[PDB]
Parts: structure tokens; sequence; C-alpha cells
């Protein structure tokens, strides 16, 4: 028997969609104290870690 | 903040006989011209939609 | 899907355009040949491919 052997291998997937906001927590430019930390909570969106 | 509205005229609300409504799409899926036996959440034929 | 209830077309999710998905195009291999004794030379029929 003869099976045509694939070539290559495509990954396709949705485009970027809204980002996870990264931006607000890393190019802030006051930040707050210690004892009083902000905590964020981040959801319903792509984390970019590149 | 809360008032009492009252004028409560407690009524019984009624029964009708659902014919065919309440038939939606089960999967996410194309199907062309096919007869398919799918089994899910549904509302019956002739059900006593209040 | 189709009435054999396997994927056949899918969408592709950057540009909305719709694609179909013909298989592999496998196929056997049939080998035509007079005896050994008569000749050394043989024809290969592939089954029903273009
Ligand atoms: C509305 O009336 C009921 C009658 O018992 C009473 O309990 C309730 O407190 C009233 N609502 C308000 C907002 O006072
Ligand atoms: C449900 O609908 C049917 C059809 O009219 C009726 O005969 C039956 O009494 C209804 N059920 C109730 C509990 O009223
Ligand atoms: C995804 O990005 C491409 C650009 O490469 C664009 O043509 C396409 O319209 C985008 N998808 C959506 C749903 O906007
Ligand atoms: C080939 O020649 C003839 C014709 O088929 C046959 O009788 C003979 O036995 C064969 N010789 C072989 C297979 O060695
Ligand atoms: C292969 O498909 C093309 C497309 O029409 C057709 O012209 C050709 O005759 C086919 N060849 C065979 C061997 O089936």
């Amino acid at each position: 028997n003869f099976r045509v052997q694939p070539t290559e291998s495509i990954v396709r997937f949705p485009n970027i969609t809204n980002l996870c906001p990264f931006d607000e927590v890393f190019n802030a430019t006051r930040f707050a104290s210690v004892y009083a930390w902000n905590r964020k909570r981040i959801s319903n969106c792509v984390a970019d870690y590149s | 903040q809360c008032v009492n509205l009252t004028t409560r005229t407690q009524l019984p609300p009624a029964y009708t006989n659902s014919f065919t409504r309440g038939v939606y799409y089960p999967d996410k899926v194309f199907r062309s011209s096919v007869l398919h036996s799918t089994q899910d959440l549904f509302l019956p034929f002739f059900s006593n939609v209040t | 899907r189709d009435i054999a209830d396997t994927t056949d077309a899918v969408r592709d999710p950057q540009t909305l355009e719709i694609l179909d998905i013909t298989p592999c195009s496998f196929g056997g291999v049939s080998v035509i040949t007079p005896g050994t004794n008569t000749s050394n030379q043989v024809a290969v029929l592939y089954q029903g491919v273009n």
C-alpha cells in the first residue's frame, strides 16, 4: 500500500485577543507600599509572557 | 434604600402547549442534508410552558 | 461533518474563509506479472488514484 506522507505541519489558531494588563502593573510611575499592597486580579485575557 | 411597593395582585400563572419551540444547536458543527440523532438538554414537544 | 461523522471542512480562524478537507489520498499496489520463467518484468497498478 502507498500513503502520501505529509510534508509539513501547520498550526493555525484565532488572532491575538485583548492582552492582559501587564502594562499597568509594570510601567506605572508610582507603585504602592509594602504594608499596603494593591492586589490586582487579572483574568479573561491571554497573558503574554514573551 | 428599599420602599414597599405592595399592590400585589396575587394571580396564578397559566399553562400553554409548547408545540415545537425550544430547539437549539447542540454543538458547533456544520451538517449538510444529514439527519443527526443527538441527546442533550432539550425541551420536549407539546410541553406545559408556564 | 458528513453522514459518516468525520471532519471534512474547517473554518480558518484568522481569515474567515471555508476550506474543505479531502483526505490523504492513499491506495493499494497491484503488480501485474507473467510467470518468472516466462519473463522478469512487471507492471504496477495503483488502486483508484489520480
Ligand atoms: C414591608 O412590609 C413588611 C410587612 O411585614 C415589613 O416586614 C417590611 O419591613 C417592610 N419593608 C420595609 C423596607 O420596611
Ligand atoms: C399540561 O397541559 C395539558 C394540555 O393542555 C393539560 O391537560 C394538563 O392539565 C396540564 N398540566 C397541569 C398540571 O395543568
Ligand atoms: C486577524 O489578522 C489578520 C491579519 O493578518 C486580518 O486580516 C484578520 O481580519 C484578523 N481577524 C479578524 C477576525 O479581524
Ligand atoms: C517455465 O516454462 C514452462 C512454461 O510455464 C513450465 O512448464 C516450466 O515448468 C517452467 N519452468 C520453471 C518454473 O522453472
Ligand atoms: C486527474 O484529475 C484531473 C482534473 O480534472 C483530470 O483532468 C485527469 O484526467 C485526472 N486523471 C486521472 C488519471 O484520473
